């Protein structure tokens, strides 16, 4: 050889030079960690009642307000981090896989495969997962709630992304160099996994970044009906959900959490669009 | 004032990394009743100024010169400016006919559109009857069926005819036409060519035209321009040019055509050396590292064009030896056909009666039949091994078809397939696999055949990783087969979407000689290549025949090249065997009264 | 007082107008006396359409209706005779004449000695032995197999007269009036039901004998509880009731509309699982736990701005508006130093962070459900119980099966959820805080109680009868029972332009006198 | 291809007729539709409860119950609510006001997500972009009673300083509309628009995204540089020809926007005062009831598997090359 170098290669040098992305990876990293570090630091802790204090403007004590409760809200929204943001995570890259695996894997195969595979979605789009998630989401409060979650969140929520996807792989499989590569000798996961997928990578990860604060909101959704995580243990979903009906007259308890839902939308984003741009080579922006 | 004015034009691309000047610096001019042609190496940037023109290049091309249509300055007019010019005043045909059309509007509905942009009160009845009166006189074969089929239901030639169609729907003052002829055989370009010459004479419509082959500009063309490594390298009239010629490059290049009058072997001698890096380019001539005449001199300063004769300019600082002397004489440099050549006829490919037939119909959703083409009509095909079979014929009568039904190794439609001694059916699906390590295949459409999201070196060792070769062979061999093919180490981090034309189907060749392969299916594998790099290309394949035994499926309008490397050839019209055997018997008398017309409207490069 | 509705003279308002309000589910059913057709608002908006005996005055104290009623009375008292006459002007909406037939076809369809009929309560039916015709047809003697105390609240406060037609048989009971009432005789008339649009209109009854109502019609608007307040904002309703201190905040900054409150009889409170097995089935455990919870504080901070001097509910019988009302929570007063030390005599000793007996923590167990609303008192509980050495962990439930799955099973160590208070409350005492009720869902009672909740509702004596229902209140007080928190004050947003209408507490509107202030 | 509709109609016939089954037996399990008489002060007396178990059933094998169900469930006998009211009318009514509800915000919302997500592909990061990015993140990250109520705020406003009421928002039409046959259009049309706003914003924001990852793709091919040859102008160019390429993976997204969200609509049918299909639902797991549950997914299972044949007609209109169906 002399220097060959592969194609993630040339993908992870062409995403680590869009900055933005960079940035807003290590700020989406470390507002993780934030979310453990700083519990054991700060003034109050979380489900620490100051009845002095209830319903307060933030200040010097306590630097995001309190509650009706009196708890105090910076440490209330951290210890939301926590559950919320490893949820939105998970849900996010499960549901993304799921959907890419079957959907690439019916759109290129047809025959009884996509028939079978479209079965079983059709079969999970009729039956309402609202009622599966409405009644098993008030079970037990402990990791059993955040993972039955995911379990049905995720599993409920790849079916659209799966008919996306197929849709596109139909299309893309009646292309010359899927031929070429069928030709020559190619296995057909070889195929789909180094051809089907990153030709149709730019709406994968739309879907991963979309399906972050889809799944956090969920668990807010839930929230407003009844059901949901209920009040022992906190997360963002239903920080956010007590927050809303006080959005106008007490706006802190609202716009903090939510706030950092924002940003960490934004973040997830932003990252989105810099691996985009480094699995695509006609993006303008990387032409120094 | 002229018809078309360039000065001192400039494109040099910013991609990730050096940038690539493609043009250095050229300046010519096409008055309305004359044809330049404008013939170079592949790679030396002529498809750059072609859209440098025009206008259509991307957003990082970088262009900085001075181009003039009839007085109005076009290098840095307003997009809206530049779409009343681009589709009246400048009418274009690309070098890629199939990625240059949408693939989900039919090809009268595309050129109905090129229609009526210019003229918006013809409607749309009119437009689509003259689409396809259009569509006839280029001379597509059912031109009324025919109009609604989406690109990806054509030809390789139709395809691109279709493209010409287009070019010419609104009878432009210029066209700017690149290698229009590359997938139409002899006796279909015959007629485009008169087309062309109809937008000459019928009309004003000077033409700019580049192209690869040489016989097309000794009839067509008026004046000639040489053009390597970025700068416009010899100039003069297309007859005092291919007699007269006075630059050590165009003496090595017009000197390394095919003759037609050759047989089974016959080495043709290419220009010895490697292209330009077009990247760093030591000062001095850019072709003085691959020059016999190379002195001191000659690599201080970078020659410009001078005057040697009555409209004559060579960029040259030694050119008065040059005159006269002929490319046997200023190139000592010979070619002998002495290799270790073996001999042998048991059949490797057996094809007896196939048939394949596609349907024709209507509609967005009901779909609804009005005909079918019959593709392929029972053709009787065999190949021995380590001979070459050439097929040649018609273009759009399935000679692409059959190439590819044998390829995908299955039962075809209503005939016989037998490749390697297998019977295609008779295989399963593990065998089938293990028995495609032997075969392979060039597509006729070179960039399609490659994924835009993959670098050079992935392509290429693509098909020797999925056969078990690891991360020490497979990076000797791709080393190797970059400078096999005249591609250079560091192309291999580059997509396939930033090369030349040539340079994609050298990458589409190199993917196919992995794995030396038993047989070698090739469609058209020179078709965009030069003169001089393509003569390296069949050197290639003749001497990796004699030793290791190789057979290939040859298809191509080329009937020179083919002389050279066929054994055996069969003339393919309307899809049947029109005539076959060995080309002797064949291409010395031809009896039958299709294939003595196509052999007897062969362009000679004579202009005299 | 405890009502505060805007006092008005109804003749200096506005001949006209149409008052709006919201209810929350369109009423599925039209009875009042079927299970699908009781309820709060149902009954509620059936008052200004249905004859009633009694007018319940500001406290709870009772007066005859006049336009039904000239006069009735406790007759003979030796069997508890009592004589209802009708005056010779009410008559029904298909017009025939309110008659005796009506009140014994009703009181035989509540009495609960025919098993078709589908009654939401008894309502003392149960003991009425039966019913005859008086002087003529206008009076009905009604004799009652054993003394009941509280009989003037047969056909008052939730309870309602209604045809002779509609209760008959147990067909028209149960599917007499599934898709809109039967005949009525009050100030307004129901006449459009908008199944789609999920609206009620109540015009003027052209047949009203009484007082000519100032208003013109009254409309019902189907809301959820999300567009109750947005609906206010913007002249489509002119009255909510504003629960949390959020509704309260943006109703009172809202120009045009005044916030005027008045204790309600709705109540909460913990329910101790006294059943054998479950850690507090020892008296002196369950009154050791309850002087170790701050019921003040509970009422103080979940009550913050509703209320100036949020206070907690002192009574199992009464409300705070209500007479008789008195508190007898005084045996389980809130100092904590006492916990602590009847703990440490009890044997469940301090073992560095919670009580432990013998291996075993002293660990309880808290139900609620609806989370969001009553999160507030489960919390601080738990924050001033953890002081004395108690866990009280919380477990949440979804409130789709509470009581079918964890209460009326026993799954349970303290439950919390709520009662309605009555202005005849005697009844459901024998309900709730007998051995054998059938809503005694902790199986804690003793034959004391017993005998004491029936021997209240057996004295005629109006004031006597609250004396004796104090003694059972201070009984049950004395074993643990429960511990009643708050009782929800009647905050309610009307438009300041409303008259005589407003937060009435467990008095009752009359119809004929609310209106619009003129111009 | 009437074969293939022979195929797909038996294809979801069967799968209907089982979906509608495990969601009966499902909720057999799981609901319990007494508990609403037992969370009233005034519980009504045991024997008048275990009376109205009888009534509705609630005591036979949940197979015995699913099979009368079915029995007369195919004449349109839906059944009975919990209370006695009939289920199949009240479908009816439902799906009527959800689909007048739902219509114009949505189309209009795919359309204008479209044209925003194309436009943001076209200038990738320029200001347009960054703020119409950080616009559509806004709103897919907050719930939409937040969105609406925020729109009730700014029409509570304009109300106040005009001094005319000119934004109602509440309910479906004025409670108490008198005469007219235009003054009732006028009326519907003053009520749809701040419902139609919210749901349009929702759509607007999670399609555009979709639409500019999937047009950045095809910005740079081939067929635009020879469409803008023929005389095409730029703008003209891409959106003709890119962006009618693009809209290939969208198909699937619309068709089932068509779908989903019958059912998904409830907060915004909750601080509006409409009543249709997502109150329904709601209303059906907080009263425990199978009948109800059961009406709804037929229909919606009825309606999300037409979009499965919808779908693959798009899909090969819009592309020839899927030579699927
Ligand atoms: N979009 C691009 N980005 C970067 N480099 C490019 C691009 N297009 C062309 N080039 C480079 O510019 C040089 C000349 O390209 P061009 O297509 O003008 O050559 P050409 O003379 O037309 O070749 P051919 O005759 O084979 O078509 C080549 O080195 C090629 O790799
Ligand atoms: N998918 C298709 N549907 C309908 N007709 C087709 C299809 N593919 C090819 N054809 C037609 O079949 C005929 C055979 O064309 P083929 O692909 O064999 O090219 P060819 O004969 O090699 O032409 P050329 O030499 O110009 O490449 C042509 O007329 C073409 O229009
Ligand atoms: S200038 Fe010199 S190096 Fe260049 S072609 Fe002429 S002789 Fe050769
Ligand atoms: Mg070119
Ligand atoms: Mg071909």
């Amino acid at each position: 050889m002399t220097e060959f170098a592969s194609r993630r290669t040339l993908v992870v040098r062409r995403f680590l030079r869009n900055r933005a992305a960079v940035a807003s990876l290590a700020a989406l990293l470390l507002l993780f960690v934030s979310a453990y570090a700083l519990p054991p630091l700060l003034p109050y802790s979380y489900d620490d009642l100051d009845f002095n204090a209830l319903l307060q403007p933030p200040g010097t004590k306590h630097w995001l307000g309190t509650n009706a409760l009196g708890q105090d809200l910076l440490a209330q929204t951290l210890r939301g981090m926590q559950k919320s943001m490893l949820i939105g995570v998970c849900v996010a890259v499960i549901s993304t896989g799921i959907a890419a695996t079957v959907g690439a894997i019916s759109g290129y195969f047809g025959g009884w495969r996509d028939r079978t595979l479209m079965w079983v979605v059709d079969l999970l789009l009729v039956v309402p997962s609202f009622i599966l998630i409405a009644i098993v989401t008030p079970r037990t409060k402990n990791s059993a709630n955040i993972m039955f979650l995911v379990l049905l969140l995720a599993g409920f929520g790849w079916m659209i992304s799966s008919r996306m996807v197929r849709g596109m792989t139909m299309s893309l499989r009646e292309r010359e160099f899927i031929r070429a590569a069928r030709y020559m000798g190619v296995s057909s996961r070889r195929i789909i996994v180094g051809h089907v997928v990153p030709n149709v990578a730019s709406i994968l990860i739309i879907d991963a970044a979309l399906n972050v604060a889809a799944a956090i909101l969920a668990e807010t959704g839930l929230s407003f009906l009844g059901f949901g995580i209920q009040p022992p243990d906190v997360s963002l979903g239903t920080l956010i959900a007590d927050g809303t009906a006080s959005a106008t007259a007490f706006p802190w308890v609202f716009l903090f959490p939510a706030s950092i839902l924002v940003l960490i939308l934004v973040c997830a984003n932003l990252t989105g669009d810099g691996l985009r741009d480094a699995l695509d080579p006609a993006s303008r922006s990387l032409r120094r | 004032s002229p018809l078309l004015e360039v000065t001192d034009l400039a494109v040099t691309f910013r991609t990730d990394g050096d940038p690539v000047t493609a043009v250095r610096g050229i300046s010519y001019r096409v008055e309305p009743g004359e044809v330049v042609a404008m013939v170079g190496e592949s790679g030396s940037g002529k498809s750059a100024a072609a859209m440098a023109v025009v206008g259509l290049l991307p957003e990082y091309a970088q262009v900085r010169g001075s181009v003039r249509l009839q007085g109005t300055e076009l290098l840095g007019l307003a997009d809206n400016a530049m779409s009343r010019f681009r589709g009246k005043a400048i009418g274009t045909v690309f070098q890629d006919p199939m990625s240059a059309l949408t693939p989900v509007y039919t090809v009268g509905d595309q050129i109905a559109e090129a229609i009526e942009v210019h003229q918006p009160r013809v409607g749309k009845k009119a437009a689509r009857r003259r689409a396809v009166e259009l569509l006839d006189l280029v001379g597509i074969s059912q031109p009324q069926r025919r109009s609604r089929a989406f690109p990806h239901e054509l030809s390789g030639g139709e395809r691109q005819r279709v493209v010409i169609a287009i070019a010419i729907a609104n009878d432009p003052d210029l066209l700017i036409c690149d290698d229009p002829t590359t997938a139409l055989d002899v006796t279909v370009q015959a007629q485009i060519l008169d087309v062309l010459k109809a937008a000459r004479d019928v009309t004003g419509a000077g033409v700019l035209i580049i192209t690869h082959d040489l016989g097309v500009v000794a009839e067509f063309a008026d004046r000639a321009l040489v053009m390597y490594a970025g700068r416009v390298v010899e100039s003069a009239g297309v007859n005092d040019l291919y007699r007269d010629r006075r630059m050590p490059y165009t003496v090595g290049l017009l000197g390394s055509v095919p003759r037609l009058d050759a047989a089974q072997g016959t080495r043709l001698v290419p220009i010895p050396g490697a292209p330009p890096s077009l990247a760093g380019l030591a000062p001095g001539c850019p072709f003085a590292p691959r020059c016999p005449l190379v002195i001191d001199e000659c690599l201080t300063a970078e020659p410009e064009l001078l005057d040697v004769a009555t409209d004559h300019r060579a960029a040259c600082i030694r050119t008065e030896l040059v005159t006269g002397r002929s490319a046997a004489d200023i190139y000592r440099v010979k070619t002998e056909a002495r290799p270790a050549a073996l001999g042998d006829a048991s059949v490797v490919v057996r094809v007896r009666h196939l048939v394949k037939t596609y349907r024709l119909a209507k509609g967005v959703v009901l779909r609804r039949a009005i005909g079918e083409v019959r593709a392929v009509d029972g053709i009787s095909l065999e190949l021995r091994q380590g001979r070459t079979l050439g097929i040649v014929g018609e273009s759009g009568s399935g000679k692409s078809t059959t190439l590819h039904e044998i390829l995908e190794l299955a039962a075809p439609q209503s005939g016989s397939i037998e490749v390697l001694g297998t019977d295609v059916a008779t295989l399963g699906t593990a065998e089938r696999r293990s028995l495609r390590r032997d075969i392979q295949v060039v597509f006729q459409d070179p960039v399609a055949s490659l994924d835009p999201r993959l670098p050079v070196f992935d392509l290429i060792a693509e098909p020797l990783q999925a056969n078990g070769f690891g991360k020490n062979e497979t990076h000797a061999r791709v080393a190797e087969l970059l400078d096999i093919v005249g591609l250079r180490h560091g192309d291999a981090s580059r997509y396939p979407a930033e090369f030349s034309g040539g340079q994609k189907q050298r990458i589409g060749i190199a993917r196919a000689l992995a794995l030396q392969p038993k047989i070698l299916a090739l469609d058209d594998p020179v078709s965009a290549l030069d003169v001089s790099i393509q003569a390296g290309i069949i050197n290639l394949l003749l001497d990796l025949q004699e030793q290791f035994g190789l057979s290939y499926l040859f298809v191509s309008h080329d009937l020179s090249v083919v002389k050279h490397l066929a054994h055996q050839v069969a003339v393919m019209l309307a899809g049947t065997v029109v005539e076959q055997g060995d080309s002797e018997e064949v291409f010395g008398n031809p009896k039958h009264e299709y294939t003595r017309r196509l052999l007897g409207a062969v362009p000679q490069p004579d202009p005299a | 007082t405890t009502s505060d509705i805007n006092q008005q003279d109804p003749a200096t308002l506005q001949d006209g107008g149409n008052l709006r309000l919201s209810l929350t589910d369109f009423p599925p059913n039209f009875n009042i006396l079927h299970i699908d057709g009781n309820n709060a608002e149902v009954a509620a908006m059936m008052k200004a359409t249905l004859p009633r005996a009694f007018i319940i005055g500001p406290d709870g104290s009772t007066t005859v209706d006049t336009n039904y009623f000239t006069s009735i009375e406790l007759t003979r008292t030796a069997p508890q005779v009592v004589t209802y006459t009708i005056n010779p002007e009410a008559v029904w909406s298909d017009g025939t004449p309110i008659t005796w037939r009506d009140i014994a076809s009703q009181i035989h369809a509540i009495s609960g000695a025919d098993k078709a009929f589908e009654i939401a309560s008894s309502s003392g039916a149960e003991r009425v032995a039966s019913v005859t015709r008086g002087v003529d047809d206008r009076q009905a003697v009604v004799t009652f197999a054993k003394p009941y105390a509280e009989w003037r609240g047969m056909f008052a406060g939730n309870g309602m007269l209604l045809p002779a037609s509609m209760t008959a048989t147990p067909e028209a009971f149960n599917k007499g009036q599934l898709d809109g009432p039967g005949p009525s005789a009050g100030p307004f008339v129901v006449s459009a039901l908008d199944r789609t649009a999920q609206r009620i209109v109540l015009t003027r009854n052209p047949r009203w004998w009484g007082a000519r109502p100032r208003l013109d019609s009254i409309t019902y608007l189907v809301l959820d509880d999300a567009a109750r307040l947005p609906a206010l904002q913007n002249n489509t309703i002119d009255a909510t009731g504003v629960g949390t201190l959020d509704q309260l905040t943006i109703a009172a900054r809202t120009k045009g509309i005044s916030i005027r409150r008045a204790p309600g009889p709705s109540w909460y409170h913990f329910t101790l699982n006294g059943a054998p097995g479950s850690i507090l089935a020892d008296k002196a455990l369950r009154l050791a736990i309850a002087k170790g919870i701050d019921r003040y504080t509970i009422a103080r901070v979940a009550q913050y701005g509703l209320t100036s001097d949020p206070v907690p509910l002192n009574n199992h019988v009464f409300v705070a508006g209500q007479d008789g009302y008195q508190d007898n929570s005084g045996v389980v007063a809130y100092n904590p130093e006492q916990a602590k030390r009847e703990l440490d005599a009890l044997g469940w000793r301090r073992s560095g962070a919670f009580r432990e007996k013998d291996g075993r923590q002293l660990v309880i167990r808290d139900l609620f459900y609806d989370a969001q609303s009553t999160r507030q008192f489960a919390q601080i509980a738990q924050h001033t119980l953890a002081q004395i050495g108690v866990k009280l962990e919380l477990q949440a439930k979804s409130g789709s099966g509470f009581f079918s799955d964890y209460v009326n099973v026993g799954a349970f160590d303290i439950a919390q959820f709520g009662w309605v208070g009555d202005a005849f409350p005697l009844s459901s005492l024998t309900q709730i805080y007998a051995s054998d009720g059938e809503s005694n869902f902790g199986k804690i009672g003793s034959p004391q109680i017993d005998a004491a909740i029936e021997r209240t509702l057996a004295e005629l004596d109006p004031g006597k009868a609250r004396a004796l229902a104090n003694q059972v209140d201070e009984l049950i007080w004395a074993e643990g029972f429960s511990l009643p928190l708050t009782q929800s004050p009647g905050t309610v947003a009307v438009r300041s332009t409303l008259a005589n209408f407003g937060a009435t507490g467990l008095a009752d509107l009359d119809y004929t006198a609310i209106g619009f202030m003129r111009r | 291809m009437t074969r293939y509709l022979a195929r797909r109609l038996l294809n979801y016939l069967v799968l209907l007729a089982l979906a509608s089954f495990l969601t009966y037996c499902l909720t057999s399990l799981a609901f319990s539709p007494l508990e609403s008489l037992m969370q009233r002060s005034p519980r009504p007396p045991q024997a008048v409860i275990d009376a109205k178990a009888h009534d509705l059933g609630l005591d036979r094998p949940i197979l015995a119950r699913y099979a009368n169900w079915v029995s007369h469930a195919v004449r349109g006998d839906f059944g009975t609510t919990i209370t006695g009211q009939p289920v199949g009318t009240e479908l009816g009514r439902r799906i009527g006001v959800s689909l007048r509800l739902l219509v114009v915000g949505s189309v209009f919302g795919t359309v204008a997500g479209v044209v925003i997500g194309a436009w943001g592909a076209i200038r990738q990061y320029r200001l347009s972009d960054r703020v119409m990015t950080t616009l559509a993140l806004l709103v897919l990250s907050t719930p939409t009673f937040v969105v609406a109520n925020l729109l009730i705020l700014g029409a509570l406003r304009v109300n106040w300083a005009v001094g005319i009421q000119l934004f109602d928002y509440t309910g479906e039409t004025s409670p108490g509309v008198a005469g007219g046959v235009w003054d009732r259009l006028g009326d519907r049309l003053q009520h749809l628009i701040l419902p139609s706003l919210t749901l349009a914003l929702a759509a607007a924001a999670g399609f555009s995204r979709y639409q500019r990852n999937a047009m950045l793709d095809v910005l740079g091919q081939d067929f635009i540089r020879t469409a803008r040859a023929k005389g095409l102008t730029r703008r003209r160019a891409l959106l003709k020809h890119g962006l009618r390429t693009a809209l290939i993976p969208m198909a699937t997204l619309f068709a089932y926007g068509v779908a989903g969200l019958v059912t998904g609509a409830v907060f915004v049918e909750k601080i509006f005062g409409w009543h249709g299909m997502g109150e329904w639902m709601v209303r059906g797991i907080s009263t425990q009831d199978t009948n109800i549950v059961a009406a709804i997914t037929v229909f919606s299972g009825a309606v999300v598997l037409l979009a499965g044949l919808l779908s693959d007609v798009i899909y090969a209109a819009l592309d020839p090359r899927v030579r699927v169906s």
